[PDB]
């Protein structure tokens, strides 16, 4: 199907305790494939050359001291002082479609947790959240740093994502269904939880939905969060709650990529 | 693969 | 600042067999910032042997890591995940139950 390639980056000063640390991974779709961590592989990466390593580990460092120098200037844009602990995350990377073809673009970062300056869908013009961010624009503008951008998420990701995918394709593009059961717990004599299971699956996008009589139980169903089991795989629940004996008027039902057809579920006493 | 930054915010 | 608190899901790799080893896990996410202690519990003592995921985040930017540990589970043994955390008091205590 489609595919996403991004890359998560974390720089985190810590006054007192180093320069502040920075770490970037890389992710196809829901596959790691690559770590740098200033505080010091996927087996299609090690495939490629010791060029690429050096390329990219180089790239890290030369990141490494960019966002260094960037909390710096931050702190100033928003009048810190030089004793609390700050985070600049970024994410960018590119989505495709089955054809291969760029879909979307991302370039984008969060100051403190909140969204600071973005790349529009355009690959061309900026987004900033608040007056400090224009001060980024304004200086990203007159570097024609968006030509850059643009470069790397049309030329370079979408080319390299290409790649993995067919270097990795008995993973990268499995979706593995997932293995489905309905368990029922009473509460009280006169209520029992449903809960319908979703286990093994890959990727992790997944719909799972209750229903009574054939109605969408939105409001009263407990949905965790889909959970990654630790061999690549994730899990997710759904539960409600449901009068004792009326148990067959609920339908659990489960969308996913590695399904032939969605399945429908009850319990099965 | 990963992209330079290379401008400071 | 903004701060947000950590979820917290304790959980086996695999649906739990008494006698079967198996992998003990906890996830921690939506948190932020990113600093955030973790231990696994066994009967109240910390395990030992704990590994955990590179950090990353969700598009929302929040944090999330998994820890883990091989255990083999057995009928009375207890096992328990402790978090803690700037937005937290004191450590949260999560308990492992096989039917969530």
């Amino acid at each position: 199907g489609s595919h996403s390639m991004r890359y998560f980056d974390t720089a985190m000063s810590r006054p007192g305790r180093g320069e502040p640390r920075f770490i970037s991974v890389g992710y196809v779709d829901d596959t790691q494939f690559v770590r740098f961590d200033s505080d010091a592989r996927a087996p299609w990466i090690e495939q490629e050359g010791p060029e690429y390593w050096d390329r990219n580990t180089q790239i890290f460092k030369t990141n490494t001291q960019t966002d260094r120098e960037s909390l710096r200037n931050l702190r100033g844009y928003y009048n810190q002082s030089e004793a609390g602990s700050h985070t600049l995350q970024s994410m960018y990377g590119c989505d495709v479609g089955p054809d291969g073809r760029l879909l979307r673009g991302h370039n984008q970062y969060a100051y403190d947790g909140k969204d600071y300056i973005a790349l529009n869908e355009d690959l061309r013009s900026w987004t900033a959240a608040d007056t400090a961010a224009q001060i980024t624009q304004r200086k990203w503008e007159a570097a024609r740093v968006a030509e850059q951008d643009r470069a790397y998420l049309e030329g370079t990701c979408v080319e390299w994502l290409r790649r993995y995918l067919e270097n990795g394709k008995d993973t990268l593009e499995r979706a593995d269904p997932p293995k489905t059961h309905v368990t029922h717990h009473p509460i009280s004599d006169h209520e029992a939880t449903l809960r319908c299971w979703a286990l093994g699956f890959y990727p992790a996008e997944i719909t799972l939905t209750w229903q009574r009589d054939g109605e969408d139980q939105t409001q009263d169903t407990e949905l965790v969060e889909t959970r990654p089991a630790g061999d690549r795989t994730f899990q997710k629940w759904a539960a409600v709650v449901v009068p004792s004996g009326e148990e067959q008027r609920y339908t659990c039902h489960v969308q996913h990529e590695g399904l032939p057809k969605p399945l429908t579920l009850r319990w099965e006493p | 693969h990963s992209k330079k930054k290379c401008d400071e915010l | 600042m903004i701060q947000r608190t950590p979820k917290i899901q304790v959980y086996s790799r695999h649906p739990a067999e008494n006698g079967k080893s198996n992998f003990l896990n906890c996830y921690v996410s939506g948190f932020h910032p990113s600093d955030i202690e973790v231990d696994l519990l066994k009967n109240g003592e910390r395990i030992e042997k704990v590994e955990h995921s590179d950090l990353s985040f969700s598009k929302d930017w929040s944090f999330y890591l998994l820890y883990y540990t091989e255990f083999t589970p057995t009928e009375k043994d207890e096992y328990a995940c402790r978090v803690n955390h700037v937005t937290l008091s004191q450590p949260k205590i999560v308990k492992w139950d096989r039917d969530m």
